[PDB]
């Protein structure tokens, strides 16, 4: 079986800049090599196919390259919504193999979270436990320090964080960070913080809530 | 919108019998289609017959290929409306883009 | 034009069999030959099976050998794949794939100009949970959701409004909890002066537990 | 006869910025018209740039031909008119018989 | 300069024969050989370009073959409308040069002539010289036979024929033979006759007229 | 689409001139060399001349340099051909040659896609002299027509019913008489119930002399 390797495995670029994915394989596979493009939770779209002819409704900034063993995909204009895995393949040999796929993010401004504090639903304190939910809003880059404290207690193993994928037209994140409570450790306590620091922020800014009110 | 009556050139029309389809060193086949409700009444389909081109041997080289050649055509169909459709009309033998980078 | 709609996923123990379709139109089915691409989560892309037009051969890889079984109608005008003695590393969203219009079809080594939308098979001897909905209410520009908690197998729908209520959603991806079970939120901005005229809803779907919640979420 | 308004597909087009009428073995050339009493504005003509094809050196091997390939379209000036299209050029072996 | 040299120079077939007509050259011209074909009166139309492809709107009948000193037009299935002289041209070398031409006729069956004679104008008559003419309409083969016979006295020297080119629906020839005589002779004399022989009449016909009435 | 029109034949005396025009229309006359190509009465096809699209080359046939001069005006879109010397070989019809649309006009070796329709040059000392048109009466289907006597040089043209009626015409070839000049007959074959209800007229033209002739038939 044909391996393929595409380089790199990530990148980030800003919009307008020239992209280079290549893609190397094994043993040659001769004019053999496609290019596909997959979004999130999406199906894959082709792009190139035999090295540099592209379907009908592909953009014209992308471009193939290529010939035997060495192979390259190119976006001479990277733009907001190309945010997406590429993958090459070969049609070459019987087990037809993809690469591993490289994932391109686009390269923004700093753009600063706006948050919000969510206390748990009565409806779920019945089930004996609580989750209390702060949103990080439309930010950039990925990187958040997202500190929980109750009562000026600052939280260590009780939560999880969730991103989402960059957005496809103004390249942002959002991120959700959720607390896990016993109703019990819930109702011992009273102030309930979520404190983030950020890059866009001129200084961590704190939402908080008190049981009820 | 008032669609007048005539069609100029309506006698005109292209022979796919050549076999220029088959001379060709990026052969191709052809496929048609009939409905009335649009005009013309038939649509000619192209597909490139090989991936690679063929020389005057028969042999096929895979270091080049046949890649198609695409035209977007009016059809109106039926009251009547217009509409874009893209029609393959034959194949031509390219080389691929191969940088100085091996 | 050409449009590929599989079906037929979901959740299976190992062991146990699975029949995926894809019903294919907007082409001459019967002249391409069809293949079934596979993704597990959060990998890449793997070819699994490829069928010839008339029916007459099937090529697999290696993993799937004696296992899986391609097979078409071409009369329905439709793709298959019998999928039996399914083991954990068979979980993956599977793809239908189809040939480009422009090429002969008896071409074998064409490539994948069409895909379908993918079926999720999840091969777990886990059973199905439904999620349970808590509303996130908007604390007093504003912020409210849902809390889509502790659910199994994917996949979690949500949508707002049903449908209508789409700018300013953001539907977080699912993220295990230590119980073994998925949880995620869904959240949504809105002007804070909508709040007592717009009521907001957000449809949880959890088609394998056949679980349908629309929450309505409130202030306090 | 009445023309219902309203273009189907009418966001579509075909890609000349891929160099391909010059990495053709019958390579060719091309040339547009505008003409405002016509849909569309703009029709697009191909002339074949050689007599023979050329090879992976870059020489003329006038043993075969570079051919035009055509297609008749339908143009509207409201009447319709048919028009001959040159898309672009193939190469092709002469018979020998 | 390049010689060409075509064969034969002349050529009748029956409608839906296969019809071939070569050229050949000097030196080798390659594939920048052409044909055109050329109908009576009329300019010459393209049929053939570079040994073997068709302009536009030829018909599928006509066909190009060759290398390089050896070409061949072909008429697959001969129709009536295919009566012209058929050229060959090359390019090739700076003296453009064309053959001689060819020459393609229609075999039919036989047609009788339908015959009719003319009186001389009293118009013409002031001018002091008369003409008779006979009319010989829509018959095959070309081949016909025109007797003059002025008071049953035959004629010899003094008529002129004329015949036309194969007619391109039904490849018939006619004719018209006119008879020149003075006021004089003309007013002498009183039954003007015309007695016509061809392939397809049992025996031959006379019209005739007398001078006045 | 593409049209070739000649222009300036006619009668000239040996040692005379004559300037041939083409006006093009329908493709870009800039872009596309052109070319004489000539035919002598009852002969073959002969090149005779060609000029490039800037006009910075002029290629001729031996016979005719140092006389003939082939010229283009890309801006009248419009090819000329100066005749000098003219001499009794040069009898002919001369055609206007143009290249394909469908191939770059770059190439020199292109083969002649679009013809005009050309024009008799007829270099002779003869004088013109104009026909006489006398009818050929119906002698009571039935067959009727007009006889062009005595002109000179080269050719007459007859239409009936001013084109209306072209089924059943035979326009015959020109036949030289003892005198020197031409004449023919131009015949059609009609019912013998329209005899007396439709009319029926030959028009006859000889630009050479300017003769223009509408002559009705009748019994
Ligand atoms: C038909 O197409 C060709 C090329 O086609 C693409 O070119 C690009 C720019 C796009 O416009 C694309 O859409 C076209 O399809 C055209 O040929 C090019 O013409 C230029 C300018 O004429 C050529 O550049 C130079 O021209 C001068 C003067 O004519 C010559 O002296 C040069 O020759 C030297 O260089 C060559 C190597 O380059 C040496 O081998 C020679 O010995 C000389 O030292 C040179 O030709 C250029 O080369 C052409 N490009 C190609 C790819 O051939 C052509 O103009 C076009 N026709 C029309 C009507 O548009
Ligand atoms: C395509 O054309 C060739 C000959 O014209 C033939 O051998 C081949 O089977 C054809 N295939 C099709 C039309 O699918």
């Amino acid at each position: 079986a044909i391996q393929l390797t595409q380089s790199p495995s990530s990148l980030s670029a800003s919009v307008g800049d020239r992209v280079t994915i290549t893609c190397r394989a094994d043993e040659s596979v001769r004019t053999l090599m496609h290019w596909y493009q997959q979004k999130p939770g999406k199906a894959p779209k082709l792009l190139i196919y035999l090295v540099s002819n592209s379907e009908i409704g592909v953009p014209d900034r992308f471009s193939g390259s290529g010939s035997g063993t060495d192979f390259r995909l190119t976006i001479s204009s990277l733009q907001p919504e190309d945010f997406a895995t590429y993958y090459c393949q070969q049609t070459w040999s019987d087990p037809w193999t993809f690469g591993q796929g490289t994932k391109v993010e686009i390269k923004r401004t700093v753009a600063a979270p706006s948050v919000f504090i969510f206390p748990p639903s009565d409806e779920q304190l019945k089930s004996g436990t609580a989750s209390v939910v702060c949103l990080l809003n439309n930010f950039y880059p990925r990187e958040a320090k997202v500190q929980w404290k109750v009562d000026n207690a600052l939280q260590s193993g009780n939560s999880q964080e969730s991103v989402t994928e960059q957005d496809s037209k103004d390249s942002t994140y959002s991120l959700s960070s959720t607390l896990t409570l016993s109703k019990a450790d819930y109702e011992k306590h009273k102030v309930y913080a979520c404190e983030v620091t950020h890059q866009g922020l001129s200084s961590p800014v704190t939402k908080s809530f008190n049981r009820g009110e | 919108m008032k669609l007048d009556i005539g069609i100029i050139n309506e006698n005109q029309r292209v022979s796919m019998s050549r076999n220029i389809e088959s001379r060709s060193t990026s052969p191709w086949n052809y496929t048609v289609t009939w409905d009335p409700n649009r005009y013309p009444s038939e649509v000619v389909q192209a597909q490139c017959r090989n991936l690679g081109c063929i020389n005057a041997q028969g042999k096929e080289d895979i270091s080049m290929n046949s890649v198609p050649i695409q035209q977007e055509t009016l059809v109106v169909r039926r009251s009547f409306q217009l509409e874009k459709v893209l029609v393959t009309v034959g194949c031509t033998c390219v080389t691929p883009v191969i940088h100085h980078v091996q | 034009e050409v449009q590929l709609v599989e079906s037929g996923g979901g959740l299976v123990q190992p062991g146990g069999s699975l029949r995926l379709s894809c019903a294919a139109s907007g082409f001459t089915f019967s002249d391409y030959n069809m293949a079934w691409v596979r993704q597990a989560p959060g990998k890449g892309l793997e070819w699994v099976a490829t069928i010839t037009y008339e029916g007459r051969n099937t090529y697999y890889r290696d993993s799937v050998k004696g296992r899986f079984t391609i097979s078409r109608d071409n009369a329905k005008n439709s793709l298959y794949l019998q999928m039996n003695s399914l083991r954990a590393e068979d979980t993956a969203v599977y793809y239908c794939a189809s040939p480009p219009q422009y090429y002969e079809g008896s071409i074998y080594r064409l490539w994948f100009a069409h895909w379908g939308q993918g079926t999720l098979v999840t091969v777990s001897s886990a059973s199905t949970k439904g999620p349970s909905v808590f509303p996130l209410a908007p604390s007093s520009t504003a912020a409210l959701g849902c809390l889509v908690k502790d659910y199994f197998p994917e996949p979690v729908t949500v949508s707002w409004n049903s449908g209508a209520l789409t700018s300013g959603v953001h539907t977080f991806p699912a993220v295990l909890q230590s119980s073994g079970l998925y949880s995620l939120s869904s959240v949504v901005t809105v002007p804070s002066s909508s709040l007592g005229t717009q009521t907001y809803i957000c449809n949880v779907n959890h088609k394998p537990s056949n679980t349908k919640v629309d929450k309505k979420v409130e202030p306090k």
